[PDB]
């Protein structure tokens, strides 16, 4: 009895999932538009934790001597001391991250962390250090602006719906909003430099990469 | 009722399903003798034809995607990314 | 709008619709002691402008019978005094997009 | 019953309460009881949440239900699936069920437009069904060289 | 039929059912199908202008109809039609005839109830046109008057007029093909006891289905266009070609038996009952056509 | 068993592949042609291929007129419905007049 009365729901090619008559049912497939056999369990970093231990992961200050990237992190290290505008954007960075754990303490309200998304970052991130043969013992050329816009440009391009409208705006930025927020924080500033220590290269790759899957995740039309 | 090339709102991506009914009309016109657009580097088999023609992207084929509504947009073979 | 204890009269309710434009709503207090749009489960319903709906409509190339709908004496439609014709969005959380919004036009 | 709920420095903590469970079920009542919190009060008939608190609320007490049923015998099966089931007994607006000339002299004069997407429908017309692989058209590339 | 067509060739995308009012298929109609028989000029074992070739099909090898010509074979076939001297009920639909009966005034055709009731303004709401025929049908059924002053929604004190009429409804029964109507006065007081049964003829049916308003009967499922209510009563009757007799004809040449002999005692002048024996001797033999073409298969 | 059933089919329908679909629940019932006018869906068409005249007598149109196949078993199906006084009506457009 299941199959038939779900037979003819079918995803279409605006992303809508509909029945024989064109009635929505859903506006997106899944409410992300993407095929479950493209997503994994994954962490989400940002959620969990207790708020001195967030503030120490996540918190880069470069205007502070404990609080800044040391310079072994990096090779722009020294000259990024006291540095007051990359610190502008450091703190945006560093809101953002505040905000997507309330948010996400608001969805998840028990606090479980891990939950399936597509594109599984942390063994992509893995292959680019196996990939870059990558030393932990040497600063990383990576730059503040790289990292951060970097990961500011990599979530325009997740692109689930494609309409010129604002309607259809939204309906892509709240589409991707989890994934986006599993993005930044596997991406912030202090963990790709202190923990991944990535370089640039290597970085630029991460990033390609996860597009690449991500666009691949999405399911397809057609699909019963 | 019709879309014009700029405006097109649907995924850029060819999907699994066109891709197999792509390389499936193709093949059974290369099963029929129907001339071939690329260099047989041996080959026999019609689909494999195909679908070293899709790599090389020699299937002059037109996708035509229906919107619900009834309008509709046209994606070449050519144009549409393979992944 | 009116609240009332506990009854109206069969034919006391029949002197409601009465006075067109201007409508007339009724509730049992007891209703009302809470507020089911406080309810977790209850997500937040906005009424969409009669643009908002003309732009929905377009966007997604819909007829009015192709949207999810919500009864006229769905709780919360009676809540936000929705009319036939009307459109809500919807906003809910989501553990796959975090955030997803869908919209039912009132029957 | 343990509640996992951020302590005051942030970290998730147990932190248990006190929780009846009831035989029966008046919710539009004990909903309204001093000293309950109303906000969090539930109960397995979905229908009743449907009618206090309508059909989303509905719709997410039905996907609850399934999901309950699905984990308790040990499985998990992604959120889509039953997702797209509760969205198809909820799209009404309420909770719907989901379990020859006759008909089409009905069909005759109701004036019933069969919209051909089915794969019988299909089949009996010698076609292939607007699904899958026959969800789009197919067309000689007269526009390359 | 490996011969060519210049008509552009497609699927088909969409299927609308109705149903075919007399006008189009005397519109589409070839022959007037009169005499019923096959062959024989007289006496000329060969070929009538009356019943079999009149235009439509042909077992014969020739390449030939009436210049559309094709393979005994790749001719569709076309469509004849027999034009019925009394209007006779469709078989498959008596019982909703029976029930628009029921939701009809049968002196002026409108609606027993409307937009001033409610019950039936929920039931005039409802977006499926079964379950809304169903609903207003069960809130119809019931209405014995065809009101004319009817207590509006707002100072009920006051009441309101609607199309009016003011005449007793019957209750109306099944007894075959034919439907049977007894009237009353009240349910037994002082006044009126003894309803007066009377049957329904087609022809007043098919006259009151008629006068229903396109808003009334599109509220009860019909359709302006594809389907009106007085379709469903027979008035012309299409008359298939031999690609669907594999034995049928057997049972359209008593049809016409009985068309025929309907026809000659209207026209002898003939008494009353009668016409009407001959008049449901038409509708048995019509009826038994089609509950016989539940040959489908 | 040794079939292919209910089950089987939505097995199919789910994995997307229409064109087995069709192969394998066909008739082999040939596809036979018809003409069908493009206003009331009917095969009223009067195709006259050699001196290449097409009219709906009833419609009053030669212009609006396409060629279908379907299996024989249908074109039959039709007809008995249409002596029926059931109009089962083929139209080649689903979006209409609007
Ligand atoms: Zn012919
Ligand atoms: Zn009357
Ligand atoms: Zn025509």
């Amino acid at each position: 009895r299941l199959v038939k009365a779900l037979e003819d729901i079918m995803v279409h090619y605006d992303n809508t999932t509909r029945n024989s008559l064109g009635n929505v049912i859903q506006f997106i497939y899944g409410e992300d538009g993407m095929d479950a056999a493209h997503i994994e369990k994954q962490s989400l970093d940002t959620i969990g934790g207790s708020d001195a231990a967030f503030e120490k992961r996540y918190r880069v200050d470069l205007l502070n001597t404990d609080h800044t990237l040391d310079p072994s992190l990096l090779e722009s290290g020294s000259e990024i001391l006291g540095d007051l505008k990359l610190q502008v954007l450091l703190d945006e960075e560093y809101k953002q991250l505040v905000k997507d754990r309330k948010f996400l303490r608001e969805v998840f309200v028990d606090g479980e962390a891990n939950w399936p998304l597509p594109v599984n970052i942390r063994r992509i991130i893995q292959n680019a250090q196996q990939t870059f043969h990558i030393d932990h013992t040497k600063p990383s050329d990576l730059t503040i602006k790289d990292i951060v816009l970097g990961v500011k440009d990599l979530q325009e391009n997740l692109l689930v719906l494609r309409g010129k409208n604002e309607i259809i705006q939204n309906a892509q930025r709240d589409a991707v909003t989890l994934f986006c927020c599993l993005l930044r924080s596997r991406l912030a500033t202090r963990r790709v430099l202190q923990e991944y220590r990535l370089t640039k290269q290597a970085f630029d790759w991460v990033l390609s990469n996860i597009e690449a899957q991500f666009l691949r995740s999405v399911v397809h039309p057609g699909e019963m | 009722k019709a879309i014009p090339k700029d405006q097109r709102a649907t995924t850029p991506y060819m999907t699994k399903y066109e891709r197999a009914r792509i390389l499936g009309t193709r093949a059974l016109q290369i099963s029929m003798n129907a001339p071939v657009f690329v260099d047989l580097e041996g080959e026999t088999d019609p689909l494999r034809i195909a679908m070293k023609e899709l790599a090389e992207k020699k299937i002059p084929l037109v996708i035509r995607r229906y919107l619900p509504d009834g309008s509709f947009e046209d994606w070449s073979v050519e144009e549409l990314i393979v992944d | 709008i009116f609240v009332y204890q506990n009854n109206i009269t069969p034919s006391a309710m029949k002197l409601v619709p009465s006075i067109p434009p201007a409508t007339i709503e009724t509730f049992n207090e007891a209703a009302l002691v809470v507020n089911i749009t406080h309810h977790e489960l209850v997500p937040k319903h906005i009424r969409l402008s009669s643009d908002e709906k003309r732009e929905l409509l377009k966007r997604y190339r819909l007829k009015e019978s192709q949207l999810p709908r919500i009864q006229r004496a769905d709780p919360v439609a009676l809540y936000l005094g929705l009319k036939r014709g009307e459109v809500v969005k919807i906003i809910r959380k989501s553990e796959t997009s975090g955030r997803y919004a869908s919209y039912r036009i009132c029957m | 019953y343990d509640r996992k709920v951020p302590s005051p420095t942030g970290e998730y903590v147990k932190e248990p309460e006190w929780v009846l469970e009831t035989d029966g079920v008046n919710l539009s009542e004990v909903m309204t009881v001093p000293g309950i919190d109303p906000t969090r009060i539930y109960t397995n008939s979905f229908i009743d949440i449907m009618e206090v608190l309508g059909i989303e609320a509905g719709r997410a007490a039905l996907y609850k239900e399934v999901y309950n049923v699905i984990a308790s015998d040990g499985s998990y099966v992604n959120y889509r699936h039953m997702a797209l089931l509760v969205d198809v007994m909820t799209t009404q607006g309420g909770l719907t069920s989901v379990t020859t000339v006759e008909i089409l002299f009905e069909a005759g004069a109701s004036a019933e437009l069969d919209d051909c997407r089915g794969v019988s429908e299909n089949v009996i017309l010698g076609q292939m069904a607007p699904i899958g692989t026959g969800a789009f058209d197919v067309m000689i590339d007269e526009e390359s060289l | 039929g490996q011969q060519y067509s210049s008509a552009p060739l497609r699927t088909v995308k969409e299927v609308q059912f109705g149903l075919f009012s007399p006008e189009e298929v005397r519109a589409i109609s070839v022959a007037k199908i009169r005499f019923p028989e096959t062959m024989d000029e007289t006496q000329t074992r060969a070929k009538i202008g009356g019943l079999n070739d009149p235009r439509l099909g042909s077992i014969d090898r020739n390449l030939k109809c009436q210049t559309c010509q094709e393979g005994m074979n790749e001719c569709p076939g076309h469509f004849g039609h027999i034009d019925l001297a009394k209007p006779v009920f469709h078989v498959g639909f008596i019982a909703k005839i029976k029930k628009v009966c029921e939701c009809v005034c049968m002196h002026c055709g409108k609606l027993l109830l409307d937009e001033h009731n409610e019950l039936m303004r929920q039931a005039l709401a409802i977006k499926d046109s079964k379950k809304r025929f169903a609903a207003i049908w069960t809130l119809c059924k019931t209405k014995m008057v065809c009101e004319t002053d009817v207590p509006s929604e707002d100072d009920p004190t006051q009441l309101v007029s609607r199309g009016g009429c003011g005449n007793t409804q019957p209750t109306i029964r099944k007894d075959g093909l034919k439907l049977v109507g007894s009237w009353k006065k009240d349910r037994a007081t002082g006044d009126a006891d003894e309803p007066e049964l009377r049957v329904l003829s087609t022809e007043e049916i098919l006259n009151i289905f008629k006068h229903i308003s396109v808003k009334d009967f599109t509220s009860l499922g019909f359709n302006e266009v594809f389907s009106r209510p007085e379709w469903m009563i027979l008035t012309c009757l299409p008359v298939p070609p031999p690609p669907v007799r594999p034995d049928l004809t057997f049972k359209l040449a008593d049809i016409l038996k009985a068309n025929i002999s309907l026809e000659t005692l209207e026209h002898n002048g003939a008494p009353h009952h009668a016409i009407e024996e001959a008049e449901s001797l038409l509708q048995f033999h019509v009826a038994t056509y089609m509950d016989s073409i539940r040959a489908r298969l | 068993g040794l079939r292919f059933g209910e089950m089987e089919r939505d097995c199919m329908i789910a994995h997307g592949a229409a064109s087995f679909l069709k192969e394998r629940l066909m008739e082999a019932s040939d596809a036979f042609r018809v003409h069908i006018c493009g206003i009331c869906g009917l095969m009223t068409v009067i195709a006259k291929l050699n001196h290449n005249q097409f009219e709906c007598k009833g419609c009053d149109n030669k212009i609006d007129i396409y060629q279908i196949h379907i299996p024989y078993a249908a074109k039959l199906l039709f007809q008995e419905l249409m002596a029926m006084n059931i109009t089962p009506r083929l139209y080649t457009d689903r979006s209409r007049d609007f």
